[PDB]
């Protein structure tokens, strides 16, 4: 599809925002995993029980 | 002083690697620029 002198195109949609939040929530849910780690073998001072 | 901090080398191990990710992070996202607003 050609363009015409002054025409211009762009997307949008819920979509987009998805794109971010699965995004941000990859980026944190890793992290907070590990806050457990750390915060789980202070009882146990062993890796293997938490 | 500092007795009780070596003797869980671990949580310092945690606790480093978690700040080193943090400030990668900040510093990714850091906005940068030069001569700021000074008139």
């Amino acid at each position: 599809v050609q363009l015409k002198p002054g025409t211009s195109v762009a997307f949008s949609g819920q979509f987009e925002l998805l794109e971010r939040a699965n995004h941000k929530l990859k980026l944190m849910v890793p992290m907070t995993l590990m806050i457990i780690f750390v915060l789980l073998y202070l009882a146990f001072r062993r890796v293997g029980e938490a | 002083i500092i007795r009780r901090s070596v003797a869980n080398r671990f949580l310092v191990l945690m606790g480093a690697l978690f700040l080193s990710i943090w400030g990668t992070w900040t510093i990714i996202n850091t906005p940068v620029d030069a001569l700021p607003d000074l008139s």
